[PDB]
RNA sequence: UAAGAAUAUGAUGUUGGUUCAGAUUAAGCGCUAAAUAAGGACAUGACACAUGCGAAUCAUACGUUUAUUAUUGAGAUAAUAAAUAUGUGGUGUAAACGUGAGUAAUUUUAUUAGGAAUUAAUGAACUAUAGAAUAAGCUAAAUACUUAAUAUUAUAUAAAAAUAAUUUAUAUAAUAAAAAGGAUAUAUAUAUAUAUAUUUAUCUAUAGUCAAGCCAAUAAUGGUUUAGGUAGUAGGUUUAUUAAGAGUUAAACCUAGCCAACGAUCCAUAAUCGAUAAUGAAAGUUAGAACGAUCACGUUGACUCUGAAAUAUAGUCAAUA
RNA sequence: CAUAUUAUUAUCUUAUUAUUUAUAUAAUAUUUUUUAAUAAAUAUUAUUAAUUUAUAUUUAUUUAUAUCAGAAAUA
């Protein structure tokens, strides 16, 4: 049959209908008495100029084609340089969007610091009104006002933790007395282990 | 899509068929025979021991 | 189936080179030399060459020339004998032989169980079968030359699949392209023709042999103190030419490529190889004289005819002698 | 500074050959229109041979391209 190659496409979109394809074979140095790759580069036809630089194509041999062509593209065995190019098309438009998207959000940002205390919490606590109830409203409350974000934090960690804690503490007492185990286990429904975890993590 | 003026596949192997084979390198003579001269007869025995061959 | 030795050093160990022991030759030279058998023999000036030979053969292709017999009257024609290739013809010298100049890969070598352009209505010269072998003209005549007669591919329809093409079958189109007679016998008839045959030749077609053309992959010396090279250059699209692909060659249009520090380009050097020779334990290294294989050349260069195949040891032109 | 060989060319010259334009009362064959010497039978009618004419195949002439090889220059 002809003589097949498997092999890189290392340069493409230079040639009219031309691309070049690194090929690699197995030889035996005697001199140094190893088993190394010997490579080249082809000259290889591509008719329709459907590879790109990267891909894995097996070439096929053809008559003459020009004073250097000898081989023609066979089969695309994989297509990593048309999925660069889809990319590279695509992450245009992709980053420009939230690009846009997070300067707005930055001049807004910088906006609302600009029409942007203490002297609220003193008028509100001592007023407990002249005008400055309502004017405060358009901006048990002199709490909720003052509301740092660590104590939702600490809120969310303790349940982090309990959850945890819990979870080992269920699993090690069921695997401790395997009757009720057992009654779980066809109460729910070695592997035993990994099933008894699945059920006691949903659980809780 | 396989280059312009080229095949995009081998040639089509041509099996021998070893009784045509004979039939056209070797036929026998179709008339039934002449049987006359000497050199004539040399060449009968000559050429049916070639085409027995 | 792998052996070392002498020489450093005041002495020692080590490094390190030099040299030696072994085999061999396309060998030369010095001294010496009995017979026989076998294998070889200008490595240098691809320098110049006296002289003689190395490719002729066919008379059953056509023409000439004699002598006897016969008939006819200086000759004519038959039969039988001969001589003739200083006349026209055919076949044979693309081989073999020799040589190694060029050639470092643009066509060279080696290898592959490699390919396609799917290499032509090509046989060169033998087989096996078939069918033909017709007219003039020209030469003195002809199997010499002319002219004329007769005898796969492209379309379209389908079929399939070894399928995105090929193959198959059919129908057309044109294929549409030849030739040759001599030597003997007889048999007719009227020396003349003719009809058969036995011979050896001619042409055409199919297949087989033998063979040719082209391409790919890998390998093939030294110098980068030759580092950049390349514009038909690298690629695309057509046309021309070819049996046939390809910037192979010619023409046009484009694109801007291609090679290169794993060494391009350039320069120098060299015919290449083996189941051949040498050597070594072997890997290898060397040779390429002999035996064989391949290439190139036949004083130097280019071109052309013929031919299937030639820049032919041919022919033309030029150079050298 | 002198001698030699090899290669290259926006240069010059150039055998040969192949293509390439254009020209021939240019030739040899076929086609015409005509002019010449023969034939035969009874004014000829046909043959052979020249004139003019238009298609092929050649030669002469040149146009253009390439080309052995020289010359000049450069390496
Ligand atoms: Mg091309
Ligand atoms: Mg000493
Ligand atoms: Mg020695
Ligand atoms: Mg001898
Ligand atoms: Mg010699
Ligand atoms: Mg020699
Ligand atoms: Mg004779
Ligand atoms: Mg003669
Ligand atoms: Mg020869
Ligand atoms: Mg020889
Ligand atoms: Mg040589
Ligand atoms: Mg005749
Ligand atoms: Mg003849
Ligand atoms: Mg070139
Ligand atoms: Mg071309
Ligand atoms: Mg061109
Ligand atoms: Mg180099
Ligand atoms: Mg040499
Ligand atoms: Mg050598
Ligand atoms: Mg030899
Ligand atoms: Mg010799
Ligand atoms: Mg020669
Ligand atoms: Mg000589
Ligand atoms: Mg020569």
């Amino acid at each position: 049959a002809r003589q097949n190659f498997l092999g890189l496409v290392v340069s493409q979109g230079k040639m009219q209908k031309t691309v070049k394809v690194r090929v690699e074979t197995k030889v035996f140095n005697k001199k140094i008495n190893k088993e190394l790759f010997h490579r080249r580069d082809y000259l290889v036809h591509d008719e329709g100029e459907i590879s790109r630089e990267g891909d894995l194509v097996r070439i096929e041999a053809t008559r003459p084609l020009s004073k250097r062509k000898f081989f023609a593209i066979a089969e695309i065995i994989r297509n990593k340089g048309q999925q660069f190019a889809l990319y590279e098309s695509e992450a245009q438009l992709s980053v420009a969007k939230e690009e846009a998207q997070k300067a707005k959000e930055f001049l807004d940002k910088r906006s609302v610091r600009e029409n942007k205390l203490l002297r609220d919490i003193r008028t509100i606590q001592d007023a407990l009104t002249p005008k400055e109830l309502l004017e405060i409203k358009q901006r048990e409350t002199v709490r909720q006002l003052l509301q740092l974000d660590i104590s939702g934090l600490e809120v969310n960690l303790e349940k982090q933790r309990s959850l945890i804690d819990r979870i080992q503490t269920r699993l090690s007492e069921l695997l401790s007395n395997d009757l009720k185990c057992d009654q779980f286990l066809k109460d729910h429904g070695n592997i035993k282990k990994n099933l008894l975890r699945k059920h006691v993590m949903m659980d809780m | 899509k396989h280059p312009k003026g080229s095949h995009r596949l081998s040639p089509k192997v041509n099996f021998i068929d070893v009784d045509n084979l004979i039939a056209k390198t070797v036929a026998e003579p179709q008339s039934i025979k002449s049987s006359n001269g000497s050199a004539q007869k040399v060449r009968l025995q000559k050429a049916e021991l070639r085409r027995k061959f």
